[PDB]
C-alpha cells in the first residue's frame, strides 16, 4: 500500500517552488499529485473534505508566504479557513495530520522537497484513511 | 530544577574534587541533583566514534535510557559527556533508521530509548536557567584575577545542534567567571583545540601536548595566572600535561589548572581542601597566594 | 458537444521519457471517456509536434487538448497559440505537468512515477471535459513606462525607451542616480574611470525630453494590469527647494549631526545636510529628517532660505503601461563569518569600502590607509568567496564579478604604490569574459600580483600591531600557510538590495533560490518575469558586471517596448462573476478582494452582488468564500476542480 | 605515479555506507560536495605541526586512494569540529573522519593504546576506571568513596557486555572473554 | 542546456516556429548576404538566395525521398559522426 | 607550517633580475605568467621517477621559499625542453 496524497498549490510561488524542486532533481516521494489553482485562497473547505471522501489519505496545501501573495491577501483568508478545518476534520475522526499545510516561494525548492518528505512519511506512518470503505457500505 | 547527574569517568575516579564542588555549587544556585545508578562511560565520542560509531551510539543510548526511565533530564560537567549524549540523543531523535538499530540493540537488555531526555551542559544551564545575577549575588570572596578560559570543542560544537551561540566568538564562559570578580584576558587561539581528544592523547602523547603547550604560552603571554575549564579532560591535560610537558620538552610554568565548578566555588567561600586543590599535580597556591 | 479530447504525452528528449514510461501512458489515457486521440512524441513543442496537434484538431475535429509535458509556466502560451491555429480556443486546452512535477523528482521510482503520470493525466481530462470556451480581453495599452531604480541598468533603459520616443519614469531612491558603478573607482577590465564614463549617460537621462526623472522618490503602489497599470510615486522631501538652492553646501558646516555617508560605506562621516557625491544628478542638496535633531542651525546660515521643515512628500499618480525592476544590489555583510574578523579588527574591510578608499573623490582622497593607524599598508591580501559559494551563510551562488574586481583594484593599488606586496586568496579564478583571462595574465606577469589556491580558514590580529594573520592551505603545495599582512580586503559578493522585499510586494514578483528576483525563464525570456508587463534588469535580476546589466537594461527596454508599441494586449478571462438569481446580497464578498471589484448593487428591485470585470484579477478568494455559490471564477470552477479531485482516483 | 589499478573506484561509497544509518547517510555523503578549498587543513590545530592534510584525506577518499585507512594520519584528528564550523559546501568533515576511522580499525589499523582504551570500558565499564587512589581520595573530600557508576554494578556491566557481543566490537578489538585479554 | 537541464529542442524550436511564421519577419534559408552598401538607415544589401533544387512552396518535408537515395554524404549537423543523403534536411525539427 | 619570516618576497625578482640581459629579460619574466595548470609536471621524465614535481619548483619561486636555491629537485632537470613546448602561459 502507498499513500494517496492530493495537493494544491497556487500557480505563483508555490507551483514555482515545484518547478524549482524539478529543475534542482529534487527527489521526493511520487504519492502526492498536485492541482494547480492561481491563489491559495480559491483553496476551501469543500475541496479538502472532497478529496477526503474520494480516498485522500492525506491533503496538502501550499501557497505564498504570508504578505508575498502575488494577489496580496489570498492567503491570509486561507489561512483562517484551514485552521477551522484542522479541527474539523477531527470532530469527524480524521487525524488533523493527514492536513497539512505549508507557506512555499517560488525560490525554495529545497523547502517545497522536504515537506514532500516529511508529509509522506507522516501519512505512510499513519496508514490509510478508512473513510471511503466505510462510506462504501 | 532536578537533574540526572551524569558523572562520566575522568572527574569520578581521578579529579573527584571537581564533583565536590559542582555539588556544592549548584547546591547553593538551588537544584537538587539526583544520581544515575550505573551509568556507565558516555561513552568518549572521539575516541569510540572513532572505533566503530554504532558502539558509540548503542552505549549511549543506554545511559539515556537510565535517566528517562528516571523520568528526569540529564545535566553534566564535562563536554565529552555533553557532546556525546547530547548528539546521541539528537541523532537519535531525528534518524529514525539509527533509532530503529538502536532499540533493536537495546532490546537485549529489556531497555528502549524513546526520546524523551534531554542533555544539559551545567555551564550552558547555569547561563540559560540559572541566570548569570544569581552567580554574582552569591561570591563569598571576589577572586580578582586574570583567567585563560578555555572553552574545549564540544561545548559549543557543532553549533548547528547545540544550538549555544557562537563557537568562534562566545561570551557564555567569560561573563561566567567575570561574575566571579575575575577578568578573562584575551589570548592567541583561543578557541583551538587542547590536544587531547580524538584518542589522540592516548595514541600520539606529545601530539596532544604541543597543542596543551600551545594554548598555555599564548596564556601567559596575555597574562594569565591561571585556566578555567568545563572538561575533566582538559583539566587532566592541562594539569597532568605540564608535568609531562617538563619531563619531555623542558618548559616548566607552574601553571594553575581549575575546572569551573572550583573556580565559582572559590567565589562561594569554599575551603581549598574539599576542593582537592592538593590533587593538582601542579600547585595551584601560587593562585592561592594572589587571591 | 460531447468533449473530444486529444491527449499528447511528450518525452522532452529523455528528461521525461527517461523516467515515466511514456508509451504506456498514451496507452492509458487513450481508455480514458471522451479521449479520441492519444499520442506521444520527442518534443511536442517542436514543429513536428505542433504540426501534429493541429493536424489532429482538424482530422478528428477536436475540441480538447491536453498536453502531459512540462510545467505550463513554461509552454502553456506556446500551445494556446498552437491550438488556437487550429480554431480551437485557447482555453479548451489543459496542461499536464509531468516534468518538473514527476520525471525530474522521481527518478529512482520509475514504476510510480508512470502511474503518477497516468493520475495526472487523468486529472487533467477530468478538468478538461468541464472546460468553456473564453475569450481573451484585449485591453489598450499606456503609451509611458516606468523604470524603479537608476543605476547604469535602469538609466540604459530608460534612455533606450525614451530614444525610441517612449514617454518613460525614471524613479530612483537615493538623492542622485548612478547606482554603485558611480561608487567604483575604476572599471575591470579595461580600468576606465567608472564615474567619468557614467557621467554622461546620468546627464543624458536627466536632460532627455522623453524620460522623467524622479529622484530621491520611492514607488509606494502597483495597481491594475500589463498596459493599464496605475503606480504612486512619493517625491520624498529633501526640505530644500529645487529652484531655490544652489548646490554649493554651506549648511553642513552649521549642523551638529554627523551621519553615517552610506555612499562612502560607512567609512567617512556625512553631516545631516549633504550631497551623496560630487558628480551627483541631480545636484541638488539633501537634509536626512531621521538624523535631523531640527535645531536649525543651518537655516540661520542659508542664505536663500530654501531650508524648510514644513516641506511634505508629494505622491504622484502615473498610468504607465509596463515596468521594468532595475534596483541593483547590496553588498554582503561579512560579519556572520566570525573567524575573518570584520567590524572586529580594524584593518578587515570589504571590497566595496576598498573602492571608496582608492578613490580620489573618497574620504581618504583615494589614499588606502589602515583604518587603525592611518598609514599605508604595504601587505595586502584579498581574500575571495566571501558570502558566495558558502552554505554555512546561506548563499550558495557565485557573485560572479569578485575574481575580476579584486584583480582590479590588486593593479590600482600597485599603480599607486609599485612596492606593496599583494595576495590574492582564491579557490577558482573565474575571468570568464571577453579580455578576462587576459586581465587575469596581466595581473600576474605585468602587476606581479600573488595568488595562493586555498580559501583562508581564519584572520588573527596581532593586537600589538594591528596587523592580521591570514591562515590557509596552500593546496598547490598541501603546506599550511600563515602570512602576516597590514590589511585585510573581503571580497564580498552580492545580495539583493534592502528594499528588495518592498519592491517584490509592490509589483508581485517572485524570487530565485539566490534571493535574487526570477525571470520567467533563464533561456526563454531573460529579463521578463511571470508577471506580465513587468520586466528585470541588472544585478536585481543576479549578480553580474556592468556589459551584464547595460546589455539586460537594453534588452529589457526591447521586451517592455514590445507591448508599447503594439498598443494592445490580452489578458486572461480568468475572472470572477456573479450569478444574479443565486445572489442573495449576502456582503461577504465584497470585502475579501483587495482591489474592490466585487461590489453591492440592487437588480431587478432587490440586492445582488456585481464585480466589475476590470478591477478582477482572478485569484479566486472570493469564489471560495461566496456562501451561495452565486461567485465563480471562470476556468477554475468548483465543479472543475471537483472533477479533477475525482481523476485522481477514478476516470468519469 | 598512480594507476587506475592502484584506485579504488567504490572507496567513497564504501565510506558512506559504512555511515549508514550512523551518523547518517547524509551526513558521511557530503564527502562528495567537497571543492578541495583546504578551509579544513587551515584550521587543523594538529595540521600545523604534522604531515596530517584534513583535505588529502578527503582527496584521496574521493580518489580512491585506499592507503587512507593505513594512514596514521587520520588518527591525529583531535575531532575539534572546526572544520566542520567551517567549510563552505557543508562537509561534515569530523563525522568523515571518524567513519574513515571505523574502516581503518576494521582493517586492523587500531593502535594498541586505543585497543587498550576499549578494553577497560569492556572489562570495567569505563575508559577510565577507577583507582584505590580514587577511593581514598574520594575518601578525603567527603563523597562516597565509590561513585554510583557501571563500573560497581555488574547488572549494567551485563548490559554492555551483552550489547558488545551483538556490535561484534569485542571481535574488532580482537579481546578474548575468559583469559580477559587482547589477543 | 545547462544548468536547467531543458533540452535545447525546448526552448529554441518554439522560438524556430515563432520566427518563420511571423508576419513582420521574411526568412531567406539557405541564403546568404553577398554584398551591403551605404550607411545608417540607408543600407542597400544584395542576398543570394542558394538553390535548393526543391520547389518549397510545394515540398511537404514528410522525408519520403530520403528513403529511396541511393548515396551517403558526411552529415556535417553531426559533425561528420552521422552520414545523410544528398538530398536532407540537417535534423528532425529543422 | 610556513611563516612570512621563512618567506622571501623578493625570490621572483631576484630570479628574473638574474635572468637580465641573459638569457632575457622577458624570457626569465615569463615565470610570473604561470597558472599553476601542472602541464609542465606531467610532461617530465624526471618527475616520472622522482620526488621532483616541475610545477612546485615554479611555485615555490612565486611565494617565496628560498630553500629552492638549496634543493636537490632543481639538478634533476635534464632541460629536455618538453614543458617548454607544452606550456599553454608560453613560460620558458
Ligand atoms: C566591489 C565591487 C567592484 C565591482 N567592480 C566592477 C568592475 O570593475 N566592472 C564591472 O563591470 N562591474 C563591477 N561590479 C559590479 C557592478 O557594481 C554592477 O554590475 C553594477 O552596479 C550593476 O548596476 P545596476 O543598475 O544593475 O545595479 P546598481 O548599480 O546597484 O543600481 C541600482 C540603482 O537602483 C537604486 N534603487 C535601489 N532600490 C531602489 C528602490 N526601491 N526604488 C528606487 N530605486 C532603487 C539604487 O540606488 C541604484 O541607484 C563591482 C561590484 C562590486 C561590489
Ligand atoms: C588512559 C589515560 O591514562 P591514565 O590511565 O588516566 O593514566 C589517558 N587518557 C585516555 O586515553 C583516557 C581515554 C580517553 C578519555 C577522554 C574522554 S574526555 C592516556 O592514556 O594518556
Ligand atoms: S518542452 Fe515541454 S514540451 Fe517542448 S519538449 Fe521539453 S517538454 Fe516536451
Ligand atoms: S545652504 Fe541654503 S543654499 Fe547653500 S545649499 Fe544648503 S541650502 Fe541650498
Ligand atoms: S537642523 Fe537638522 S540639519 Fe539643519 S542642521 Fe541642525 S541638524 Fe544638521
Ligand atoms: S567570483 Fe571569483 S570570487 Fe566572486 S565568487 Fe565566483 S569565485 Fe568566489
Ligand atoms: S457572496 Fe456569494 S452571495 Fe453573498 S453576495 Fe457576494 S455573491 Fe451574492
Ligand atoms: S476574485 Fe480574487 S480578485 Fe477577482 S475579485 Fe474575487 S477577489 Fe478580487
Ligand atoms: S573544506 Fe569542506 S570543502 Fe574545503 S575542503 Fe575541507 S572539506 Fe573539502
Ligand atoms: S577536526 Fe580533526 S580535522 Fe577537522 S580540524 Fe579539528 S582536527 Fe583538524
Ligand atoms: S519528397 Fe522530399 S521533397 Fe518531394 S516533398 Fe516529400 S519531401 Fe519535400
Ligand atoms: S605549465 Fe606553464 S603554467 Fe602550467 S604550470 Fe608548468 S608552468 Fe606554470
Ligand atoms: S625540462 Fe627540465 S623540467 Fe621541463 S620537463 Fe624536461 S625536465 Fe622536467
Ligand atoms: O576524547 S574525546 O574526543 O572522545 C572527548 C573530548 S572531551
Ligand atoms: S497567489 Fe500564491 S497564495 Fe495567493
Ligand atoms: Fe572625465
Amino acid at each position: 500500500w502507498e499513500p494517496k496524497i492530493i495537493g494544491f498549490c497556487c500557480n505563483w510561488c508555490t507551483y514555482g517552488g515545484a518547478d524549482t524542486a524539478g529543475v534542482g532533481r529534487m527527489q521526493y516521494p511520487p504519492s502526492i499529485r498536485i492541482i494547480r489553482v492561481m491563489c491559495s485562497g480559491r483553496i476551501e473547505p469543500s475541496l479538502i473534505l472532497k478529496a477526503f471522501k474520494e480516498g485522500a489519505d492525506g491533503v496538502f496545501v501550499g501557497g505564498c508566504h504570508l504578505g508575498d501573495c502575488h494577489y496580496d491577501s489570498g492567503n491570509y483568508k486561507w489561512q483562517r479557513r484551514v485552521m477551522m478545518l484542522y479541527e474539523l476534520l477531527e470532530e469527524l475522526g480524521i487525524e488533523k495530520e493527514r492536513l497539512n499545510h505549508e507557506w512555499i516561494s517560488a525560490s525554495e525548492g529545497e523547502k517545497f522537497q522536504n515537506t514532500m518528505k516529511d508529509f509522506y512519511n507522516k501519512i505512510e506512518a499513519l496508514g490509510p484513511c478508512k473513510l471511503k470503505e466505510e462510506l462504501d457500505k | 530544577m532536578k537533574y540526572a547527574f551524569f558523572l562520566g569517568c575522568i572527574m569520578p575516579n581521578r579529579y573527584a574534587g571537581v564533583e565536590a564542588a559542582t555539588r556544592t555549587v549548584m547546591e547553593k544556585l538551588g537544584v537538587e541533583l539526583v544520581d544515575m545508578t550505573g551509568a556507565s562511560c558516555c561513552p568518549a565520542p572521539g575516541v569510540f566514534g572513532s572505533f566503530d560509531q554504532k558502539t558509540w551510539l548503542t552505549l549511549a543510548a543506554r545511559n539515556l535510557c537510565i535517566a528517562e526511565e528516571m523520568g528526569v533530564d540529564i545535566v553534566t560537567v564535562c563536554n565529552g559527556c555533553y557532546g556525546s549524549l547530547f548528539e546521541a540523543a539528537h541523532l537519535l531523535h531525528d534518524n529514525k533508521e539509527a533509532l530503529n538499530f538502536v532499540n533493536e540493540k537495546l532490546d537485549k537488555v529489556g531497555k528502549e530509548y524513546k526520546g524523551n531526555v534531554k542533555v544539559r551542559h551545567f555551564a550552558e544551564l547555569i547561563y540559560n536557567d540559572i541566570g548569570v545575577d544569581k552567580i554574582a549575588e552569591k561570591v563569598e570572596r571576589p577572586l580578582n584575577i586574570n583567567v585563560g578560559v578555555h572553552y574545549g570543542c564540544h561545548f559549543l560544537k557543532p553549533t548547528d545542534v547545540k544550538h549555544l551561540g557562537s563557537a568562534e566568538r562566545p561570551v557564555m564562559l567569560d561573563e561566567i567567571v567575570e561574575a566571579t570578580g575575575a577578568k578573562s584576558v584575551p589570548y592567541a587561539d583561543k578557541m583551538m583545540c587542547c590536544g587531547a581528544g580524538g584518542g589522540v592523547r592516548a595514541r600520539e602523547l606529545e601530539l596532544s601536548l604541543d597543542m596543551t603547550n600551545e594554548k598555555i604560552e599564548n596564556m601567559i603571554k596575555a597574562g594569565a595566572d591561571c585556566t578555567v575549564n568545563v572538561c575533566p579532560f582538559c583539566h587532566l591535560q592541562f594539569d597532568r600535561g605540564q608535568i609531562e610537558i617538563k619531563e619531555k620538552f623542558g618548559k616548566e610554568y607552574n601553571f594553575p589548572v581549575l575546572h569551573l565548578s572550583q573556580l565559582l566555588g572559590l567565589a562561594m567561600g569554599m575551603d581549598p581542601k574539599d576542593l582537592a586543590l592538593s590533587v593538582h599535580q601542579i600547585s595551584v597556591d601560587p593562585l592561592l597566594k594572589k587571591i | 458537444e460531447e468533449p473530444r479530447i486529444g491527449v499528447y504525452v511528450c518525452h522532452c528528449g529523455v528528461n521525461i521519457g527517461g523516467t515515466v514510461d511514456c508509451p504506456d501512458v498514451t496507452e492509458f489515457a487513450k481508455t480514458l471517456k471522451n479521449v479520441v486521440v492519444a499520442r506521444d512524441y520527442k518534443y511536442m513543442c517542436a514543429d513536428p509536434g505542433q504540426e501534429m496537434i493541429k493536424k489532429d484538431i482538424k482530422e478528428h475535429n477536436l475540441n480538447r487538448v491536453v498536453v502531459a509535458a512540462c510545467s505550463p509556466r513554461l509552454h502553456e502560451p506556446t500551445f494556446r497559440r498552437c491550438v488556437a491555429e487550429a480554431g480551437l480556443n485557447p482555453f479548451l486546452f489543459e496542461f499536464a505537468n509531468i516534468r518538473e512535477h514527476c520525471s525530474w523528482v522521481h527518478m529512482h521510482e520509475k514504476e510510480k512515477a508512470t502511474e503518477k503520470a497516468k493520475d495526472l493525466v487523468r486529472m487533467a481530462v477530468a478538468k478538461a471535459r468541464l472546460l468553456e470556451p473564453l475569450e481573451f480581453i484585449k485591453v489598450g495599452v499606456t503609451q509611458r513606462a516606468l523604470v524603479i531604480g537608476g543605476g547604469v541598468a535602469g538609466i540604459q533603459t530608460a534612455l533606450d525607451l525614451g530614444d525610441m520616443g517612449f514617454e518613460t519614469i525614471l524613479v530612483e531612491k537615493t538623492p542622485s542616480v548612478g547606482g554603485r558603478m558611480a561608487q567604483l573607482d575604476k572599471t575591470f577590465p579595461t580600468n576606465d574611470c567608472s564615474i567619468c564614463i557614467l557621467a554622461p549617460k546620468m546627464v543624458d537621462v536627466a536632460k532627455h525630453p522623453n524620460v522623467k526623472l524622479y529622484a530621491y522618490s520611492e514607488v509606494v503602489d502597483v495597481q491594475g494590469y500589463v498596459g493599464n497599470f496605475k503606480v504612486k510615486i512619493m517625491k520624498k522631501a529633501r526640505y530644500i527647494d529645487e529652484t531655490k538652492c544652489t548646490g554649493c553646501g554651506q549648511c553642513s558646516e552649521v549642523c551638529p549631526i554627523d551621519v553615517p555617508n552610506e555612499f562612502d560605506m560607512g567609512i567617512g562621516m556625512r553631516k545631516a545636510i549633504y550631497k551623496p557625491f560630487p558628480q551627483a544628478v541631480p545636484a541638488k542638496y539633501t537634509i536626512d529628517k531621521e538624523h535631523c535633531i531640527e535645531c536649525g542651525l543651518c537655516a540661520k546660515v542659508c542664505g536663500p532660505n530654501a531650508i524648510d521643515f514644513d516641506q511634505e512628500p508629494e505622491i504622484i499618480e502615473a498610468e504607465v503601461g509596463t515596468i521594468i525592476c532595475a534596483i541593483g544590489y547590496d553588498a554582503f555583510d561579512p560579519t556572520v563569518r566570525e573567524e575573518y574578523g570584520y567590524g572586529v579588527y580594524d584593518n578587515v574591510v570589504t571590497a566595496l569600502e576598498l573602492e571608496r578608499m582608492i578613490n580620489a573623490s573618497g574620504p581618504t582622497g583615494g589614499k588606502v590607509i589602515r583604518l587603525s593607524d592611518g598609514q599605508k599598508p604595504k601587505r595586502i591580501a584579498f581574500i575571495q568567496c566571501v558570502g558566495s559559494r558558502d552554505a554555512k551563510v546561506g548563499n550558495k551562488y557565485c557573485s560572479n564579478v569578485c575574481c575580476m574586481y579584486a584583480m582590479k583594484n590588486s593593479q590600482l593599488i600597485k599603480e599607486k604604490s609599485p612596492d606593496t606586496e599583494i595576495d590574492i586568496y582564491y579557490m577558482d579564478i573565474r575571468a570568464f569574459s571577453k579580455g578576462y583571462e587576459e586581465f587575469y595574465e596581466r595581473s600576474a606577469k605585468q602587476y606581479g600580483i600573488k595568488f595562493m589556491r586555498g580559501r583562508p580558514s581564519q584572520v588573527i590580529e596581532d593586537p600589538e600591531t594591528g596587523n592580521l594573520v591570514v591562515r590557509a592551505e596552500d593546496t598547490l603545495l598541501g603546506e599550511i600557510l600563515e602570512k602576516e599582512y597590514d590589511l585585510v580586503v573581503l571580497s564580498v559578493g552580492m545580495v539583493p538590495t534592502k528594499s528588495a522585499d518592498e519592491v517584490q510586494k509592490i509589483l508581485g514578483i517572485s524570487r530565485t533560490p539566490d534571493q535574487f528576483f526570477m525571470e520567467a525563464h533563464p533561456k526563454l525570456r531573460p529579463v521578463d518575469t511571470a508577471t506580465d508587463g513587468v520586466y528585470l534588469a541588472g544585478a536585481c535580476q543576479g549578480p553580474k558586471d556592468i556589459p551584464a546589466s547595460v546589455a539586460q537594461g537594453s534588452a529589457a527596454a526591447s521586451r517592455a517596448a514590445i507591448p508599447l508599441a503594439k498598443g494592445e494586449v490580452e489578458v486572461e478571462p480568468i475572472i470572477a462573476s456573479v450569478d444574479a438569481e443565486i445572489c442573495g446580497g449576502c456582503g461577504v464578498c465584497v470585502k475579501q478582494c483587495p482591489y474592490g471589484a466585487p461590489r453591492l448593487v440592487e437588480k431587478d428591485g432587490k440586492v445582488v452582488a456585481e464585480v466589475i470585470s476590470a478591477l478582477c484579477k482572478g485569484c479566486g478568494t472570493c469564489p471560495a468564500g461566496c456562501p451561495s455559490g452565486a461567485l465563480e471564477q471562470d476556468h477554475f470552477k468548483t465543479i472543475q476542480l471537483f472533477k479533477q479531485i475525482e481523476g485522481m482516483f477514478r476516470d468519469t | 605515479m598512480i594507476y587506475s589499478s592502484d584506485l579504488n573506484k567504490n572507496l567513497a561509497s564504501q565510506i558512506i555506507e559504512a555511515g549508514t544509518p550512523i551518523p547518517g547517510d547524509d551526513v558521511v555523503s557530503s564527502l562528495k560536495a567537497c571543492y578541495q578549498c583546504g578551509t579544513c587543513t587551515g584550521s587543523c590545530p594538529s595540521g600545523r605541526r604534522t604531515s596530517y592534510r584534513t583535505r588529502k584525506v578527503i582527496r584521496k577518499a574521493l580518489l580512491g586512494m585506499d592507503d587512507v585507512l593505513d594512514s596514521d594520519d587520520i588518527w591525529k584528528c583531535t575531532t575539534c569540529y572546526t572544520c566542520y564550523e567551517r567549510c563552505p559546501r557543508d562537509v561534515k568533515v569530523t563525522e568523515i573522519i571518524k567513519t574513515i576511522r571505523n574502516l581503518a580499525a576494521q582493517k586492523g589499523n587500531m593502535a594498541k593504546a586505543h585497543k587498550m582504551t576499549a578494553m577497560y570500558v569492556l572489562k570495567y565499564g569505563h575508559a577510565v576506571p577507577a583507582n584505590k587512589n580514587t577511593a581514598e581520595l574520594r575518601k578525603s573530600i567527603g563523597l562516597s568513596e565509590k561513585a554510583p557508576i557501571a563500573q560497581f554494578s555488574e547488572k549494567d556491566l551485563n548490559e554492555m557486555n551483552t550489547l558488545i557481543k551483538e556490535l561484534g566490537f569485542d571481535e574488532l578489538i580482537g579481546f578474548d572473554w575468559e583469559k580477559g585479554a587482547l589477543k
